């Protein structure tokens, strides 16, 4: 099936186990800009085919790859850096510094699989 | 919210 392309599993991974050892591959699900007022911030809905999870920022040094429309909506990437960060409330956010394209959105052309919304409180 | 950028990351927002 297409979900056998995507790590399920790893976002409840990055969010209960923070170890940022595994390279997940995931599903851009929806990029959408964070209000910033500068340099422009993208915030990244993704997938493992289990779970979506809207809590991802891009690190800007990897905003051409949004802005040239190398990464978009139905992409599959590999993450191979990130850091996750715990806010005063207890959030957690996923900031990705490494990533790599394997299979452009034109490539895929639909959400795999039937993920569903990470349950984080 | 996670709407603006002020929101992911508190330490730096005084």
């Amino acid at each position: 099936s297409m979900v056998g392309q995507l790590s399920e599993g790893a976002i409840a991974a990055i969010m209960q186990k923070g170890d940022t050892n595994i390279k997940p591959i995931l599903q851009v699900i929806n990029i959408r800009p964070i209000t910033t007022g500068s340099p422009p911030r993208y915030r990244l809905l993704m997938s493992d085919g289990l779970n979506t999870l809207s809590s991802f920022m891009l690190a800007t040094q990897l905003n051409p790859l949004v802005e040239e429309e190398q990464l978009s909506s139905n992409c599959v990437c590999q993450i191979h850096r990130f850091i996750v960060n715990t806010l005063k409330d207890g959030r957690r956010v996923v900031i990705l510094m490494e990533l790599e394209v394997l299979k452009s959105a034109e490539a895929v052309g639909v959400k795999i699989g039937n993920p569903v919304p990470y349950n984080e409180g | 919210s996670l709407s603006t950028i002020n929101d992911w990351d508190d330490m730096d927002d005084f």
